[PDB]
């Protein structure tokens, strides 16, 4: 069921700080799309001075030009900032919210909608609960919300938390020709780093965030998490693990408190 | 000025694609948005020219539309080219939404003429 | 008492800085119209020339909220400076202040010094102008990029979609022009502002929409500090060793040089709220 | 003079939106304000016509209202255009506030006819 | 003397020029009278033709406020000018001037000369007319643009949207014709006016409605200064270097040209008020 | 006469404002002065009627009050319009300053009846 607890005001002072995570892909095949299906022109050859567009392409149209100038064929482009592959912060927040909703017993699903597609792998790996409804609002009418909604956010209620994107410090970008078309993925050792910060949080909330970020019980190591384009219809795609790069804060006691207070349903990822 | 060029390019980019029984314009209505996004992101004109040449090679821009775009963008600044691409996008969206027929408006090189065509009907 | 009295400007402090977007930035353009040649339907606020300026109102609000958080951390009572909730109304001294406005000015000054908070006496409150003025920001190397979000159902249909929502933002690497102007500021107050600047620069507080998704992480590069006028203002302010009238440098060096101001603000008791 | 054109344009624009679960106008006041602001800022009549065409193509302005706007702003000066847009905005506000029904006001050609109806 | 005597016009000065808005200027006006020319929503004191003229009354108020600030900085006894007078009613010698109005006109002249502040003589206080006269500003390349501050933000709590507000300003880059005239103005008074204008130009003083949010900032790009008449008015005047009669140019070089006037005004022992 | 129309419209406009914390007229004197100023500035009847209709749509003007104003000013010259507006403003000012109760003036249709009521 849903635990309709009263929300915590954001102005109230709890704990404020920035924790730096370290996202690593274990299955050397991770793709998060951006809706783009064009080239990325990586080399960016500026050798049009001597020949500008081949004199307006004066009836030749016979040079490979763009094909050989750069090294990006037509594929599904991954979102990147200034030629730095980045995992969207919204994607990370959605993954964390899904994990928290499926794990915390007294949680409430945020968005349900209607069922337009079926993924039996998802329905079997994670226990479905179509009965559970959704949080309503944060106005004076129904101000009490589910603990996950209070922590992360809700419509009109902000987030005591903010999840940054994840740039890569080292890795290789590769293209894979699957389902006929071509994609863009990362390789083994492709390591991502990001800074998620918490403002005005109780320690139990910190434990909840740590549990959501893969660290089910162990502070010095997380579980494997599904994330990316293909993570159900494939075995080698969508397997990532989190790790703390600056474990400067006591964490094991916090995780123990969270699991001793909420008793979250531990789950395994295929 | 730039408005006239935009109408000529869009009207050239709305002609139906050949060898396809489906009545679709030769441009997939996302190429224009891709061009605008690429120009904004790169903030460069030569890179935009190369992107346009690649798209023309990939059988998404006809010879006439490609020639018009290259002619208009060879000697263009940054902000002026941005304005031109925005006008092109707006005109293309108008033509697509209005479901106008390329036969009805074919030899129109004046934005005023296009306005008259869209109004008098 | 020169802090409140606006008749004479005994000092003038001006901060010119550059704002570099570490994370993508999206300042809401009103989500009601897309007049210029934008990218997505939810256009950001831009000039008629396409320049995506940052409103001074956003800077003022961000600074006010960060200061509220800082003072709440320091267990210092502070007004909200919004709606019908300011400590002039909270202390029920508004009528007395209004009477003193027509009456002798010294009584009004005494009221506004004793029964008042700090944030709504610095940024200003109802019928009182703030000491600090925030200007807008004009981008230098502005770059526009867009992306889209998708709503995923939770086991109701697993993968699902109701409306393909896309957003338009400012790409990472854009550089703006940040100018903050202040009149008659106690030295400690200048520090408190520098502490707010430090919190913003370190990323503890973001700017613009989509804060939870990582939009608004900024950084200050070449930032210039100018101080002209009397150094120490008000007897209650603790004397600060002079660092000069021009402190120009990168963000780290600038904060290191401003460290005396922050230390003075930390080591200073503010009797502004009534005990 | 300009009032009759403005009333015709507003009446054409206020007709009910099809496939709408609520009795709402086919175009909202937000579009009118956007048009006026666009004219005030850009200050280019051709750009205003392009914006009107784009809004019509975006299924925000029905084709008849778009045609009326294009005909009435085909070759107008800036001051006349802003005056007409302001008249249109005011008439739309009047119609929205009075909650008039398009089915009993469609046959209006002049401002005096609208005045007679509102009596 | 000649400064207060308006019977003889021995000197006429005309400062005419264009004013460019480098900030989203909004002068407001008519907030309780929403009867515009059917343009946007909020009246900004524009003529029936739709042109947002900058009121002369605002220009004066700005000039008087800036001059009061400057004089109080320079330790000059200057009061307000709203519900009182410089000395006069503020002073014990109020009815003495009224009595001397009837007979002994020279005695009344003397009373005014020794019992008034500088702004009294340059702007007029009661039953007197100031030596200077401002005019309205006609927009040349004006452009209107709206902005909405409907955002109530987090409100230091849960609610992110409670109220709504929008404003209409004048977009940047607009040009207004600025003209002001002065009668029997001594050299030091002209230098003081130039100092006020330079303070406005630099940005230390702002004109508009949302000054705290950085809305009013204007600069001069081309201003002509024509002097007709005598070179010095009173015995207290400083003999300035003869700069001619027609002074013009860009704003920076214009203010660089008026350096003798400001220098003379600063290096001028101001006799009145005697007190 | 014009005065009868002015009295009738002022009576219609002095109706109590529904859903108000305090008993106040549904129409404020600021609106009347704005009407006068708008007519003087614009110097035409058409956009004056447009402004009246816009105000009526944006509350602050009774529907019957707006209907009466529109019927009165449907076809009137500029001088007649300004005379009527001045009479209306003066009558409304008299009613407001006298704090006359609405329920005692619900039946007056002329100016003489209102004068007699005020005198008695």
């Amino acid at each position: 069921p849903i635990r309709r607890s009263n929300y915590t005001p954001r102005n109230e002072k709890g704990l404020e700080g920035v924790i730096e995570l370290q996202l690593n892909v274990v299955s050397d095949y991770l793709h998060v799309g951006s809706g783009k299906y064009d080239v990325e022109v990586m080399r960016s050859v500026s050798d049009v001075k001597r020949l500008v567009e081949d004199y307006l392409s004066g009836g030749n149209k016979r040079i490979p030009n763009n094909v050989d100038q750069y090294f990006s064929m037509v594929a599904f482009l991954m979102v990147r900032n200034k030629d730095n592959v980045v995992i969207p912060g919204s994607t990370i927040k959605g993954m964390v919210r899904s994990r928290l909703e499926l794990s915390v017993p007294g949680s409430c699903y945020i968005v349900t909608g209607h069922s337009t597609s079926s993924s039996a792998v998802y329905k079997r790996i994670f226990n479905p609960d179509p009965n559970r409804g959704s949080d309503r609002f944060d106005v004076n009418k129904f101000p009490q919300v589910c603990p996950v909604c209070d922590l992360l956010g809700n419509m009109g209620l902000a987030s005591r938390v903010s999840l940054s994107d994840f740039v890569m410090t080292s890795g290789k970008v590769d293209y894979v020709n699957v389902k006929g078309r071509d994609y863009e993925v990362v390789t083994k050792g492709s390591i991502f780093a990001g800074k998620v910060l918490y403002k005005s949080l109780k320690p139990v909330e910190i434990g909840m965030l740590l549990y959501g970020f893969g660290f089910v019980k162990d502070c010095n190591g997380s579980k494997v998490m599904l994330l990316g384009r293909f993570k159900f219809s494939d075995k080698r795609f969508g397997r990532v693990k989190f790790s703390l790069k600056t474990p400067i804060a006591d964490c094991n006691k916090l995780v123990s408190d969270f699991v001793k207070q909420f008793n979250p349903r531990y789950i395994n990822e295929e | 000025d730039l408005l006239d060029i935009a109408t000529r390019i869009a009207i050239s980019a709305i002609k139906p694609k050949p060898k396809s029984n489906k009545p679709e314009p030769y441009v997939d209505s996302s190429t224009i948005n891709s061009l605008l996004s690429f120009l904004q992101s790169r903030r460069n004109v030569n890179e935009l020219l190369l992107y346009i040449m690649r798209q023309a090679g990939r059988d998404e821009i006809d010879e006439e539309t490609g020639k018009l775009l290259l002619a208009s963008l060879k000697d263009r600044e940054l902000k002026d080219a941005v304005n031109l691409l925005g006008y092109v996008k707006w005109v293309y969206d108008t033509l697509t939404g209005l479901k106008v027929n390329y036969n009805n408006v074919k030899g129109v090189k004046t934005f005023k003429e296009l306005v008259n065509i869209l109004s008098k009907v | 008492y020169t802090f409140i009295d606006k008749r004479v400007i005994k000092r003038t402090t001006m901060i010119e800085g550059d704002v570099e977007t570490v994370s993508p930035l999206k300042i809401g353009g009103g989500k009601d119209n897309f007049d210029p040649s934008s990218l997505a339907k939810d256009s950001i606020l831009k000039d008629v020339e396409g320049r995506p300026i940052i409103p001074g109102s956003s800077w003022k609000g961000i600074f006010r909220s960060t200061g509220e958080r800082i003072l709440r951390l320091r267990n210092i009572e502070v007004c909200s400076g919004i709606g019908k909730d300011y400590c002039l109304n909270n202390n029920r001294k508004e009528r007395d202040f209004n009477s003193a406005l027509k009456e002798n000015v010294d009584q009004a000054l005494e009221i506004f010094w004793d029964y008042t908070c700090l944030n709504c006496k610095v940024f200003g409150t109802m019928s009182v102008i703030g000491a600090v003025r925030f200007l807008d920001s004009l981008p230098i190397s502005y770059s526009l990029n867009t992306r889209s979000m998708i709503a995923i159902s939770r086991t109701e249909g697993a993968v699902a979609r109701r409306a393909l929502v896309t957003v338009e933002y400012v790409d990472v690497g854009s550089k703006f022009s940040f100018k903050m102007m202040g009149y008659n500021l106690p030295n400690y107050a200048i520090g408190y502002l520098i502490t707010i600047m430090k919190n913003i620069h370190d990323g503890f507080t973001q700017v613009g929409g989509h804060k939870s998704r990582g939009f608004g992480f900024v950084k200050f590069g070449k930032v210039k500090f100018t101080d002209l006028g009397e150094k120490r203002i008000g007897d209650e302010d603790i004397q600060v060793k002079d660092v000069g009238d021009l402190v120009e440098g990168n963000g780290d060096e600038f904060f290191g040089r401003m460290k005396p101001f922050m230390e003075a603000f930390n080591n200073a008791k503010i009797p502004y709220p009534k005990k």
